[PDB]
This record gives C-alpha cells, sequence and structure tokens, in this order.
C-alpha cells in the first residue's frame, strides 16, 4: 500500500493536479543460508523463541531476529518453555545457557 | 513474441533451512495519484445559440 | 455498406471516433486491470519436486502436470463451471498466463512466507511460516508445533470442503 518493501515512512510532494508520494521502505538484502529447528531440546524441556528464530551456521546454534542476522546466543531469556521434547516434530539438541548460573556457581 | 512473464527463480526449499538476511537497502519509491481535474463550467444558452 | 448513409452521417461530426475512443480505453482499462491483479511479482517462483510441507497438502491448489493447461483441480473447475460492426479484441493475458502468475503467487507464499512480496525471496519452513503467522495473530509459537499433525489434517479437511462446495453448488 505505500511501497514495495516494509514500508518505513512517507513523504508528500505537490503536482499539478495531483499528489507525488515518495514512500521510503527498507528491504532486505544480502541473504544467507542457515539450519533452523522449531524448538531446542535441553534438560528433557522444549524451549521456543520468544521474538525470534533458531539458526545453525553448522555447528553451533543460536536465536536471531527474523528480518536481519544478529546471531545471539541460546538462554533463558530469549526462549520459553512450553512441554517437553516428544511432541514437536523436529526438535534438535543443544544447551541452552542460564545467566543465572554464574552468580550462583561463583 | 510470446511475452516472458519473469526471470526463473526456483526457491531452494527443504524442511530444514531458512534464509536470514544480513543487510538492508533504503529504497525510495515514487507514486503518483491525480487528486483533481480542471474546473470548467460551460454556458449552455451561449454555446448552443450564442 | 450504404454509402449515402455515411455522408449522411459525416454531417454529425465526430461522434464515431468518440465513440470508438471510449471503448479503446475500456479495452485497455481491462488489460490494465489483470495487469495489476495478477502480475504483482516479477519472479516465476516454482515449488520444489518433493511436497514435503510438514503435512500440509497443496495439490489441490498446486498446478496439475497431468493436465495440458497447467491449472490447479480448483481452477480447471472454476474454468468449467463458467460457461455488424461488432469485434471482440483477445485479452492480453492468456488463461495460461494467468494461471501461471497464480502458480508464481502460490510457490512464493508457501516456499517463501510474505518474504517474496517484500524483497528477495527467502526459504522458510512451512510449519516454521505457519508459526509466524500464528504469532501474527497473537497465539504462541508452541501450540502450533505441538497441534501441527491436526492443524494440518484441519487444513486439507477444508480444502477439499471448498472443492467439493465448489463442484456442488451453481
Ligand atoms: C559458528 O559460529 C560460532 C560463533 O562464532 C563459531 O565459533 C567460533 O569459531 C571461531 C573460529 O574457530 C573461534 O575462534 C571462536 O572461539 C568460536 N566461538 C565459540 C563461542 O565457540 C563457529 O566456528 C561457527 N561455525 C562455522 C562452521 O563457521
Ligand atoms: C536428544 O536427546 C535425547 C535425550 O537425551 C535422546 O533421546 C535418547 O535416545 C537414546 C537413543 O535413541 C535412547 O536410548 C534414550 O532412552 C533417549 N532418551 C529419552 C529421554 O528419550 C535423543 O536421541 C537425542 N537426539 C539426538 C539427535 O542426539
Ligand atoms: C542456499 O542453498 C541452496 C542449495 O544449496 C542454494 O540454491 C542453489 O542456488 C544455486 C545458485 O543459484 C543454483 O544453481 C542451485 O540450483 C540451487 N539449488 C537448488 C536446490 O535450488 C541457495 O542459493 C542458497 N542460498 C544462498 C543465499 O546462497
Ligand atoms: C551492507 O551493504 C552496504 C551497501 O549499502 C555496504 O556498504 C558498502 O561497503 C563497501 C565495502 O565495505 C563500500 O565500498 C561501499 O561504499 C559501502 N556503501 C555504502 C553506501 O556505504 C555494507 O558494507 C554492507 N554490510 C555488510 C555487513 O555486508
Ligand atoms: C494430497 O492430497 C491428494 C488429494 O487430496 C492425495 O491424492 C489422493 O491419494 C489417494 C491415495 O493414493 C488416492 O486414493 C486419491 O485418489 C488421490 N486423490 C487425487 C485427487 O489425486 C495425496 O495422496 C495427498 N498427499 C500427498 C503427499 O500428495
Ligand atoms: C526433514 O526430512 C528428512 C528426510 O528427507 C528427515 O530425515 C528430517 O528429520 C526432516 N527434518 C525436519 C525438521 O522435519
Amino acid at each position: 500500500f505505500c511501497g514495495k518493501g516494509y514500508h518505513l515512512m512517507s513523504f508528500p510532494q505537490s503536482a499539478p493536479h495531483g499528489v507525488v508520494f515518495l514512500h521510503v521502505t527498507y528491504v532486505p538484502a544480502h541473504e544467507k543460508n542457515f539450519t533452523t529447528a522449531p524448538a531446542i531440546c535441553h534438560d528433557g524441556k522444549a524451549h521456543f523463541p520468544r521474538e525470534g528464530v533458531f539458526v545453525s551456521n553448522g555447528t553451533h546454534w543460536f536465536v536471531t531476529q527474523r528480518n536481519f542476522y544478529e546471531p545471539q546466543i541460546i538462554t533463558t531469556d530469549n526462549t520459553f518453555v512450553s512441554g517437553n521434547c516428544d511432541v514437536v516434530i523436529g526438535i534438535v539438541n543443544n544447551t541452552v545457557y542460564d545467566p543465572l548460573q554464574p552468580e550462583l556457581d561463583s | 513474441y510470446t511475452m516472458s512473464l519473469g526471470a526463473e527463480n526456483s526457491v531452494a526449499y527443504s524442511n530444514n533451512s531458512i534464509a536470514i538476511p544480513t543487510n538492508f537497502t533504503i529504497s525510495v519509491t515514487t507514486e503518483i495519484l491525480p487528486v483533481s481535474m480542471t474546473k470548467t463550467s460551460v454556458d449552455c444558452t451561449m454555446y448552443i445559440c450564442g | 455498406d450504404s454509402t449515402e448513409c455515411s455522408n449522411l452521417l459525416l454531417q454529425y461530426g465526430s461522434f464515431c471516433t468518440q465513440l470508438n475512443r471510449a471503448l479503446t480505453g475500456i479495452a485497455v482499462e481491462q488489460d490494465k486491470n489483470t495487469q495489476e491483479v495478477f502480475a504483482q511479482v516479477k519472479q516465476i517462483y516454482k515449488t520444489p519436486p518433493i511436497k514435503d510441507f510438514g503435512g500440509f497438502n497443496f495439490s489441490q491448489i498446486l498446478p496439475d502436470p497431468s493436465k495440458p493447461s497447467k491449472r490447479s483441480p480448483i481452477e480447471d473447475l472454476l474454468f468449467n463451471k463458467v460457461t455488424n460492426g461488432l469485434t471482440v479484441l483477445p485479452p492480453l493475458l492468456t488463461d495460461e498466463m494467468i494461471a501461471q502468475y497464480t502458480s508464481a503467487l502460490l510457490a512464493g507464499t508457501i516456499t517463501s512466507g510474505w518474504t517474496f512480496g517484500a524483497g528477495p525471496a527467502l526459504q522458510i519452513p512451512f510449519p516454521m511460516q505457519m508459526a509466524y503467522r500464528f504469532n501474527g495473530i497473537g497465539v504462541t509459537q508452541n501450540v502450533l508445533y505441538e497441534n501441527q499433525k491436526l492443524i494440518a489434517n484441519q487444513f486439507n479437511s477444508a480444502i477439499g470442503k471448498i472443492q467439493d462446495s465448489l463442484s456442488s453448488t451453481p
């Protein structure tokens, strides 16, 4: 409706008997392949991303936002737990870091 | 010739692979919309008979 | 073919030119309408040869290789169910190309989600695309993943009901 791509903002310009809209949009570019999974199995529990998607670069698993590649460590802060690992089809095994663990470890 | 609808592109779909963008382009596009016309009035008596 | 009639008709001026121009405008408008509705993608996408979509069946909407027209069963049913100076201009886009455009749109929305409409087509698994759509309407991803078989069965049943309803209602 407001340009091709993900719409950010628009500018109006007057024209004889008309209006010209300059649509400023965000277009994704330079995409890269990653290996993906619906959920991460840790401690017999299934972890799902709160806002992102699980990606793998070949050996390590990360969670990133859907529209830009920004890999982050899979923690309890960006994932939520629902159910065990027996129901979700395609769940893979990976560790889930806990931020609270070094605090009581030390 | 018979027209070509578009360039062929086969998306590499698989059950466990995703494509994530690593960059972006800020694209500005133009949309031209007419708003009004010339306001014309015709004197019917003058036009038909003068 | 009456010359006297044409000679008398010339006294009335450019009425014929106005009528022909109006009809020409309507005729180009129809092609513009078809171009706006169907030609919204510049890449012709195709589905993968293996139809593994996590239990989701799209046979009724994907093109049938057996048919010469390369139409879907639903599209074939739709085409079957529709039945002095005059000339009929052919449409600029044939039925095969319109079917090809719908096929490209279906392949893009199945294999790439909504990414192809906003930029390059980025592949994503269909049970992840459905989870994204579930998140769009305010339902968590886990609900989609846990009940994937039931949702796929319901979707297939609904598509079959759509084909039966179209075939059974005049
Ligand atoms: C996937 O990304 C991870 C994170 O960067 C990579 O792990 C790093 O690998 C480099 C190169 O060997 C090391 O110097 C770093 O110490 C590693 N970091 C961690 C946290 O282990 C990993 O190698 C990448 N995998 C591939 C196949 O490229
Ligand atoms: C992911 O981890 C689970 C649990 O550790 C693995 O499930 C085990 O699989 C072995 C061999 O198939 C069985 O003997 C165990 O009884 C299973 N444990 C449970 C709790 O079910 C699973 O195989 C792992 N997956 C991968 C790909 O390594
Ligand atoms: C992700 O991987 C797939 C498969 O490895 C790539 O798809 C191939 O792309 C090349 C280059 O256009 C084609 O010649 C192959 O035929 C494609 N394979 C299939 C199965 O379609 C895809 O290009 C990769 N994505 C990126 C961004 O590089
Ligand atoms: C993302 O794309 C932009 C293009 O807009 C890249 O910026 C270019 O980078 C090259 C090499 O670093 C320069 O020669 C160009 O002049 C840059 N263009 C502009 C407009 O600044 C950017 O480097 C890309 N980033 C990544 C991570 O790929
Ligand atoms: C997808 O759905 C189609 C049609 O709903 C299935 O095709 C049917 O398969 C059964 C079993 O062989 C046949 O008895 C029917 O006659 C088929 N119907 C049609 C219209 O061809 C198909 O098996 C389903 N699954 C896949 C993976 O394509
Ligand atoms: C993808 O399909 C392969 C078979 O081609 C199967 O072994 C694998 O488990 C599947 N992965 C997912 C996440 O469905």
